[PDB]
């Protein structure tokens, strides 16, 4: 996947702010389980992808991430995300009932200027703290790469792509009942 | 010390009873390493994982780290990933291609066969042919690679027995055969392997009731809900004559498969020239592959698959209280591009750690093992009586011992075979 | 297996010596769960935790997930949170109200009584035969206890002569007590016997060095430790049978004031509510209004401080760990100002962040860590304090009584501990 | 219940966003360097400092996740009770924190909301609190904080009128909460 | 040789400048988390001092002794030349600790900016959590603060590093090594 | 239960085989604490760690925490960091100066000697103070280094060290001013058995001269130089103790090792000039070419390891069969120039610490070894330790004692034989030399 190609023309403070604020707004939605409103932020052409990651020798570094013809943790369009939302809000979805207590701590937000006006590629680091039941604690760290198109919504933006690069080979958690 | 009598009391296949200590006891686990895992045929993957010379895959046999590697002569060798000098790991990556294997500690060099070829300062300071990593027996069944430490254990074909026709449902549909989609998803569940081994062996009962109500809802059209989606009922359950293998499937009910795999995969599986060629190839026992929808199977002890969905996995034990799930997806090598892609999409969507079906699976398993820390939770036996005395060996539709889909005869036999493996020291009595 | 004679070698009450291995040994803990915890009466909470039909509280009976739930006929039966099919947890949430309990694994349905009412595809073995294992339920003035053993003596017989000492906390009004909303839980990496024994016999820690900072916290900002009065007067109780014990101060008002504050100290010592409590417990002949800083342990893991009114259960969790489950009791008719004071002061002092509790736990943690070493488990620990000075002829308090700074109740707790896993049958354990 | 933070339609100016984020970074620097008296000075005399107990509930009962204003809590504090805790943590004879822990308060997700009173702002934020002590003990906490901050001529720019911490834990995995959130 | 609360300026840094420093750290985190060691090493000025003191358990009164001094052993105490060799090691395919490489995440927050006696030079305080995952199941989590001296530079990040001190929240290191950069 | 017959069948020095179960078995470890650690001489630190009256260092002997504290009579006492009332820790900081120690639980008070001097309410309750409080350890010093042992029947440090002594003097007795520790004690956790670490510094020059440190050498060599241009030393010798499990290895006449690690200035100080030749005269009784000795390792059984050229020294603290703690520090000559001290300090941080370009790689190997041993087949067959077997001889002109080639495992076999000997033989009448 390589180093995020940040724009050398450092993004405007005005926009830098509303992009970060959007993510914080989005984080607030996810941790408070407002799934209906969080889904609405995803455009029709959305690609929700989270590849597998492997231990590779330096000489075989290009094969670290699973490809677009491989299995992955997540590889979702619009109708596939829709299905997950139906489950995650469901009363008979017992992986999230009782609900988990989660924290989406978000920083390292980089917004990228493209040629298209009102479209900006966005990188972010995250730590996701998952506590559930009595004593289960799952800690996740990684990055999220997004496109983001300027919209007239409550959060100010819509998501048309999300790639989650997780910092794990074998997943130390029993499941991924949460959203990243 | 666990006496042979004590083991036999842990499983009662006649009364359909289960002593809950088998999921929790520490000393029973360490015996499992020897008695079960140290002499069973264990899934390491598919031939397509290691398609060329020198291609390797670091995997496990129980808790033993192993290297599976394709040779010059197109054979697959499996050896212990352990420098016999001071125990260092010889192969330190997950997967790739090697011309050699070198120990990072003191520089002992190995060939792809696992033969020791070079020792630094050997002339200045014993036979290399005697000091290579320990080798395992390697056998394949229609694409799947199995391995075994015990030279005295039966071969793979005899090990499987009449469970082979149900394996064939997934593996033998076309002469071109199966090929793995790239990627080996791995996650850790704090539950014992037997819970998961059992589920795919016998427990269709969980999918047709409550566990997968939400995953079904994810694979149903937005305009439609859970009421307007019958809850499969009719179907069968198979037990292998020896080995504690078991399968289960629905008959004439596409609702279970349609939800999971969509319209296009179902059409490929049940209709057209491909599904006809599949039934053509499997006419050796006269079983209709068109009518068998949403199958589940476990090959003892830790291999599990879902022929219709085409997901396959190994449960790696890590003590009484945790396992590592290593899973991949299979497709017919000749299938169309759209069919293969739909297989890939729908497997990621449904059976990975974040899969709308698989999420609920672990959630149940985690909770059981947690409760099993209790003394009273380990005091009274568990129930495994479903389908007791409702199966015979003679059906014009299915070969071997066949009962109702929501039975637990296959489960009883799995624990029965486990019980036998734990208690019988010599293969002179264990073998069929 | 530990031989019954080797078990008797661990605790010697006559010499006043303890074997450190009792706090660390893994195999002794396994015996504990079966012998000690599987036949004792254990606190699951208060009747107010579930006052209406269908109201439940998921709690523990030493590693056993257990669920306690109110019934239509006002009963509150407790069963295993385990589905005998394949062992899945029946009730998934901590608390709430249920109409029926449905297992998420295969859909075995249950009423609120625990009885198996629906099995999916059962027509394709009795339903009444395969329900979760029911425990014995017995209450003591709001306190709900449970026990797996049918051979075990009833609650009243079990508690015995230490009932008047519970009556100090639970029977001051005819209205009864009510548990304040909320139950706090936290993990301490120490053995349960450190926590049980301290509340049973250790006032010596509070009278010396452990709570110097906690005293400082409850004292006025202009006042420091040099102005705080050091308490030296009081006694120590030992139960006749059960593994119970107590210690308290006599004539030291300043000790309670530093912990609970003015309004609660007043409420406990002076006025209509405080005097009504002296006449209701008058039959015991105990000077209840001069009693301050009392600590108590109902064996094995039920501990509380009367006056302060914090109450907790210590949960087994292995030889090197516990889970503390604490809530607070207030009298039902108590003023709205007093209830708010009792709430605030319990949070201030005896919680995971509590200014007393912090230092209690810190001792135990560092002790358990040290016991990892071989030599640290080799020599005996001193448990002599007040050796043979506890005579039974004191004119003020009933039972076996000594000086407050002694370890007589400690030896009574370990004696019964030893006994409750060296004696198999109840025919001798009485 | 608490639920999602009601964030204002117009984002706070880049000056105000900076000021409040900088406040939290400063507060964290005080706590992480054990400047307890300096930290205590931020608390207004009418402070309410609150950390409710959190329980596992089914969807049919989502309203009862957090404990109420009349329930026990991890913290429920006034200016006076908070100062008692400061006395204990700064005491040479406070064994829980002498030797002291080593903590890091990582602060993010800062959302600023205006009030009806000028110079007063309601703030939502996320934290991870990493606590290391003794030789090898590590406790990691995560959650959200809901504050009322008043502009102040102090060292940090604001004083704390109210604080609610929602902790992502049922049973506390840590043996104590000797830290301030 | 002690450390206390960072001495932030009473006048908070300009919003434009605050953002530039924040973004620079996000970019630095990107280079390291993607193993672009050469590009990261290019950020280090010739007069770099890279310091991570030992940290010990002390009584409140002995507080001034918590950290190791400039004539004591440390976890890191580096110059340009010593950092060069470390970069040479981590990029080497016979450098076993990082071949196969670790998977790291540097999460950066709490950025506090202070001007110095030199124009376009800034004393910077920040907090971090470093999550390191390697091999199959190995997880090491570090938290701490960094005290930086940054200089404006004509590179693709906007700044260069003249000094770095890392205060790590650990006495005994809970990781088997420190093969990563902070 | 492990029988003495079974314990002897774990190690065989004749065949040169090692049973891998010695590094993994939980019940074998529980015996190690009793039979090895509770009876061995263990490093605690240096005399310069506790210089003035009341100075203390909180450390370990096995899993048992101890306080090492300088007495008013200028001696040094070691006692168990545990109050014999209810087991509380008596000394609660890493290091410092104490006038007295006081238990925080119930306030039992102790003097700097570790004696119980005050018991609160000792008149209202209670018993003699002189008889209670923490178990004491035997203390012995060796040219700056401080050692300790619990067992009263064990041999004295001098007899314990025996033939290994002269090989320590290469680091310790360079000047009449003696050695002083640089400030700082680095501490870190490695999930591996202690025997791997102990063996490496005992006998394993073989890892340094082959693959482990190819990247470490690359880090220290001139930036213009490449690995193939760098030249690995090949000549040198190894030592096995007459008794104990001790051993040392070193290169001769090839400074390539030392130069890459320590740099030119330090290499000059060690080999050329007024101070380097003064050391040669002081070690005149041994008759060793100390100036030609470049790049040396040594382990004092069981846990005291050090590199006389680099001057790093450490104790391996056991934490179960699958874990250790490394507690490491650095020594310098008391009168060595300011630039030389600063170079010793900088190069030790650079190479031999948790982040050290050398140490990073040693703890990569040991960690991956331990993981493997969780599997059944991984513990089923013996490991190989046969290098230089029947090749080491006692009558060497250049060096005193049993000497072999630099790439041997004679010290390795000698260490594991004494492990077997301690694990099997219950009484000292049999074990003592
Ligand atoms: C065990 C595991 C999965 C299934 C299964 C689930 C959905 C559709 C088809 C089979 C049955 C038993
Ligand atoms: C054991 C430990 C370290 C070394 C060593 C490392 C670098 C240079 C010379 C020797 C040899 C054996
Ligand atoms: S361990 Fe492989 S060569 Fe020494
Ligand atoms: S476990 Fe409760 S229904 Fe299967
Ligand atoms: S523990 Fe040291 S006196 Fe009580
Ligand atoms: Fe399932
Ligand atoms: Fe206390
Ligand atoms: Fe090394």
């Amino acid at each position: 996947f390589k180093t995020f190609e940040w724009p050398s023309k450092a993004a405007g403070l005005e926009l830098q702010n509303e992009i970060e604020q959007f993510y914080y707004r989005e984080a607030q939605l996810l941790d408070h389980r407002a799934y209906e409103a969080w889904f609405a932020l995803l455009d029709k052409d959305i690609h929700y992808f989270m590849p597998l990651r492997t231990n590779r020798m330096i000489r075989e570094g290009e094969l670290e991430y699973s490809g677009d013809q491989d299995l992955a943790h997540f590889d979702e369009t619009h109708e596939t995300m829709y299905g997950r939302i139906r489950k995650v809000t469901s009363d008979v979805g017992w992986a999230e009932n009782p609900p988990s207590r989660t924290r989406h701590l978000v920083s390292n937000v980089i917004v990228k200027e493209t040629a298209t006006p009102d479209t900006f590629e966005v990188n972010s680091a995250f730590i996701l703290y998952r506590n559930r039941l009595e004593r289960q604690v799952d800690i996740f760290a990684g990055e999220r790469r997004d496109v983001l198109r300027r919209a007239d919504n409550n959060l100010g933006f819509s998501i048309a792509k999300r790639t989650i690069l997780l910092d794990a080979s074998t997943l130390l958690s029993n499941n991924l009942s949460m959203f990243f | 010390n666990w006496t042979p009598e004590a083991i036999r009391g842990l499983v009662d296949q006649e009364k359909g009873l289960l002593d809950p200590r088998i999921y929790a006891d520490q000393s029973l686990y360490e015996l499992e390493l020897e008695r079960v895992f140290g002499r069973s045929w264990l899934l390491l993957g598919h031939e397509s994982h290691v398609p060329e010379t020198g291609d390797f895959l670091a995997t496990y046999m129980g808790e033993d780290p192993v290297v599976m590697v394709r040779q010059k002569d197109k054979s697959i060798k499996v050896f212990l990933n352990q420098c016999r000098h001071r125990g260092m790991r010889i192969c330190r990556s997950d997967a790739g291609n090697a011309k050699a294997f070198t120990c990072s500690y003191h520089g002992w060099a190995y060939d792809i066969a696992g033969k020791l070829v070079n020792v630094p300062f050997e002339k200045e300071a014993f036979d290399k042919a005697e000091w290579g990593p320990l080798q395992a027996r390697v056998a394949t069944y229609k694409g799947l690679v199995f391995a075994n430490w015990d030279v005295q254990a039966p071969d793979l074909e005899t090990y499987l027995g009449d469970a082979r026709p149900y394996m064939d449902v997934m593996l033998d549909r076309t002469p071109a055969g199966t090929v793995a989609i790239g990627g080996m998803q791995k996650w850790v569940i704090p539950c014992n392997w037997k819970f998961a081994a059992e589920q795919f062996c016998s427990d269709m009962y969980h999918a047709g009731t409550t566990t997968h109500l939400s995953g079904i809802l994810a694979g149903i059209p937005p305009e439609m809900d859970l009421s307007q989606a019958q809850i499969p009922t009719k179907g069968n359950q198979f037990r292998a004559a020896w080995g504690g293998h078991g399968s289960g499937w629905y008959v004439d009910e596409p609702g279970s498969l349609l939800a999971v795999m969509g319209p296009k995969v179902t059409q490929y599986w049940t209709e057209g020239p491909a599904a006809e060629l599949a039934e053509q190839r499997l006419g050796h026992t006269g079983m209709p592959v068109r009518r068998m929808v949403g199958q589940h199977m476990t090959i003892f002890p830790t291999c599990s698959f879902l022929p219709g969905i085409n997901t396959i996995r190994t449960w790696h034990p890590r003590g009484p209280n945790e396992i590592e799930v290593w899973a991949f997806t299979l497709v017919d090598a000749d299938a169309p591009a759209e069919i293969k892609e739909e297989y890939r999409r729908h497997n990621i969507r449904n059976f990975s750690a974040g899969g709308v079906f698989e999420q609920d699976d672990g959630e149940n398993w985690v909770e059981i093992q947690k409760g099993l820390r209790g003394y009273k939770a380990k005091s009274q036996p568990l129930n495994a009586q479903m389908g007791l005395g409702r199966s015979q060996t003679g059906h014009p539709d299915f070969p071997g011992n066949v009962g109702y889909v929501y039975a637990e005869e296959a489960a009883r036999g799995m624990y029965h075979h486990w019980m036998r493996m734990m208690s019988e020291p010599s293969w002179a009595t264990l073998k069929p």
